[PDB]
């Protein structure tokens, strides 16, 4: 499960 | 908060500050929602990022 911050 | 699941990385570029940005497909969002994110925003996406870099 891959997560990132979305501008 | 503003943190979402990454489905995949589709492309990359260097911006004006010399920082890598990655074109993200967001799990559960359509291709019109894709965004370019700087490398730091991928803190939660270590595995897909490293796969992208190695390929
Ligand atoms: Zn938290
Ligand atoms: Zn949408
Ligand atoms: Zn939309
Ligand atoms: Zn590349």
């Amino acid at each position: 499960k891959q997560t990132a911050r979305k501008s | 908060a503003d943190v979402y699941e990454v489905e995949d990385i589709l492309a990359d570029r260097v911006n004006k500050n010399g920082i890598n940005e990655y074109y993200i497909k967001w799990a559960g969002y359509d291709w019109y929602d894709n965004t370019w994110e700087p490398e730091q925003n991928l803190f939660g996406a270590e595995k897909v990022l490293k796969k992208w870099k190695k390929r």
